[PDB]
């Protein structure tokens, strides 16, 4: 039989079966100023011909739910059609839970499935826990491993050894991507103007030109010196929706440094932030917050009792989630994770080749580990204990 | 950035029989799509 | 979980160096003897 | 000659004033907020109603990762690069006479009410 | 040879030195007479000095 391995946060919503599915579609809704306020779904943002100025409405604005209403309206329209074939009965849903999540909101959403969608059962696996397991079963010469899931809107260190997760040296920092596209965002527009309050085209900005710099104040001077000079002056053009739908990174070569164009794009970009919004991540404070970076975590969750967890948790490093994808992430992290840990210890830190859709392979690879029957809670264990059964199993 | 002008297009109803095309300032976008109270047309069993 | 061989083996080689470290400067510190010495220098010293 | 009309929005001297520590923490929290807000330019009462049943122990409150050792760095609030300076008004950083200009004329004391 | 992390003196029979570079990190052991010669250079947290184990 087939599983659905459901994942969910702020931005994305990503559902999946034992074969295919494999995307990025959101969690929330939007609505368009000009579509006569018409409300899409996740997927329907593609119908959408002009998503300039898109409403959001966000079941979770960050690590924890809100507004159901605008889940289980999503969860509907996936549902509806070709992406779960809507068969309740007939199959099984694993969803993820945050590290820290309203054990009252969640255990009501288990309510729900069991109740109104009625899936014949489901469990309480977490996000990270999920990702444990995929790495074990990939290194399984490997007893325990730290997870760094640096998501669109989350930031956990989460440790794991001998199969069970501990809860003090657990780590969530509130320095998240969909922060990171809302700082760009203000940059912008104190820059360029005293107002623009556009989210759409920025966050594919984001994910475009933005980079981790190796050498940040190296960096940071030569974007001080002229513009005649440094490299880190590419410009982007943003989408119009009439001539071009897709913003883009103007060729090195046709730049035009006087920043100034006759053909009348919204063109107007800089350097610095290229490399100055990724590397809140890694050494944040800067802005105000009181939020510690990513490497001083790292550390502190592997020093706390085990001399022997210690170097396997130095060795067995898996950085994952959205926040990773900007080239020079991985070796910033190893650098310096290498550079604050003993050196007698090793220290491997191995992102892997398409970690898009790691909770998704997670998913699709234990779809057939024999356990799994085991592992879920069903209907009937559901209605009898009353979420005590739920509780147990994770 | 201004492209959407609306224009007296053409159109036909699912829902006829007859083919019978008909005509209406539709938008820039909806060019082609089907008519749209087409579902109206669940006639007595 | 059980230790590594090549972490133990590690530190049993750079403990092996701290000792031959030791051996080495144990042995330098005092490879020269005094022109005089003390007592010859409390002996010649007068009031 | 053409008469060229002046403004008279300009501010007195002896009326602008010198900011304090409360309204820059304030200032500095609602940045934060925005920044974490996700809007035009709610989980405030999902907060509220967690706060309302939490305690000491393994949850948010004793996960959150804290502070840093590594010293907090200057950086610009106008352009970003490194400031070594501040406003004496407001405490805002910048680097250049231009960036002081521009946050007086934009940021300086106009934004906290 | 690098940034100091931490020290502390254990009538002193030793001092723990921590040390950073761009390797790791290490904890050192140094002789109680090295631990003059570290106050007298009024070296502290933070800063990068060099120890001549001869």
């Amino acid at each position: 039989m087939t599983t659905l391995v459901l994942d969910n946060g702020a931005y994305n919503a990503k559902i999946g079966y034992s074969h295919e599915n494999v995307s990025v579609i959101p969690n929330c809704q939007f609505r368009s100023k000009t579509a006569r306020l018409k409300t899409f779904t996740a997927n329907q943002i593609d119908e959408i011909k002009d998503p300039s100025g898109l409403f959001y409405i966000l079941p979770f604005q960050k690590g924890y739910l809100v507004n159901w209403d605008v889940q289980r309206q999503v969860w509907d329209y996936l549902f509806g059609k070709e992406m779960y074939q809507v068969d309740f009965l007939d199959t099984n849903i694993i969803i993820t839970e945050p590290y820290f999540n309203f054990t009252s909101i969640q255990e009501s959403m288990n309510e729900i499935l069991f109740e109104e969608y009625q899936f014949q059962a489901v469990l309480r696996v977490n996000a990270g826990a999920l990702s444990a397991h995929r790495y074990f079963r990939d290194n399984p010469s490997e007893l325990c491993c730290i997870i760094v899931d640096s998501g669109y809107s989350f930031t956990h260190i989460v440790p794991y050894c001998r199969s069970k997760k501990k809860k003090e040296a657990i780590i969530r920092i509130n320095v998240g991507g969909k922060l990171l596209t809302n700082h760009l965002k203000e940059i912008i527009s104190y820059r360029q103007l005293h107002v623009m309050d556009e989210t759409h085209v920025i966050n594919q900005v984001k994910e475009d030109v933005c980079y981790v710099s190796q050498d940040f104040y190296r960096d940071m001077d030569i974007a001080k010196l002229k513009g005649e000079e440094n490299t880190v002056m590419i410009d982007y053009v943003l989408p119009d929706f009439s001539t071009i739908k897709k913003g883009f990174c103007k060729p090195r070569e046709e730049m035009v440094l006087s920043g100034k164009y006759k053909s009348g794009e919204q063109i107007l970009r800089l350097a610095n932030e290229r490399f100055a919004v990724p590397e809140i991540l890694f050494n944040p404070s800067d802005i105000g917050i009181q939020e510690m970076g990513i490497p001083e975590a790292i550390v502190y969750s592997i020093q706390n009792l085990p001399e022997e967890m210690q170097p396997h948790f130095f060795k067995n490093i898996v950085l994952t989630g959205g926040n990773s994808l900007f080239p020079g992430f991985r070796d910033r992290v190893y650098s310096e994770v290498r550079c604050l840990t003993p050196t007698d210890y090793d220290v491997s830190v191995v992102l892997p080749e398409n970690p898009i859709t790691y909770a998704w392979e997670g998913g699709k690879l234990i779809s057939e580990n024999d356990d799994f029957e085991d592992m879920v809670v069903t209907r009937e264990d559901y209605e009898e204990n009353g979420h005590s059964v739920c509780e147990e199993k994770f | 950035k201004k492209v959407r002008p609306w224009k007296w297009m053409p159109f036909t109803n699912p829902a006829r029989k007859d083919g019978a095309m008909f005509f209406h300032w539709r938008r820039a976008a909806e060019e082609g799509k089907d008519y749209p109270f087409a579902r109206f047309n669940k006639t007595v069993q | 979980p059980f230790y590594l061989d090549s972490l133990e083996e590690k530190r049993k080689r750079q403990r092996s160096e701290r000792l031959e470290r030791i051996f080495q400067l144990s042995e330098a510190h005092g490879a020269l003897a005094p022109v005089y010495g003390t007592e010859v220098l409390d002996f010649c010293t007068l009031p | 000659m053409v008469e060229k009309k002046t403004s008279v929005r300009s501010q007195d001297p002896g009326q602008r004033r010198v900011l304090d520590r409360a309204a820059r923490q304030r200032r500095i929290n609602r940045q934060l907020e925005a920044l974490e807000n996700d809007n035009f330019q709610n989980f405030q009462a999902l907060l509220e109603e967690q706060n309302l049943s939490v305690a000491e122990g393994p949850n948010y409150l004793t996960a959150c990762a804290g502070p840093p050792s590594r010293p907090q760095r200057p950086f610009c609030a106008v352009c970003g690069f490194p400031s070594p300076y501040t406003c004496v008004s407001c405490g805002a950083r910048y680097c250049t006479v231009r960036c002081l200009g521009t946050h007086q004329e934009t940021r300086c004391l106009k934004w906290t009410v | 040879e690098g940034e100091v992390t931490e020290l502390t003196p254990c009538t002193i029979s030793h001092v723990i030195i921590g040390l950073k570079t761009a390797k790791g990190t290490k904890q050192l052991k140094l002789d109680p007479s090295i631990f003059e010669s570290l106050q007298k250079e009024r070296v502290e947290a933070g800063d990068v000095i060099y120890i001549e184990a001869n």
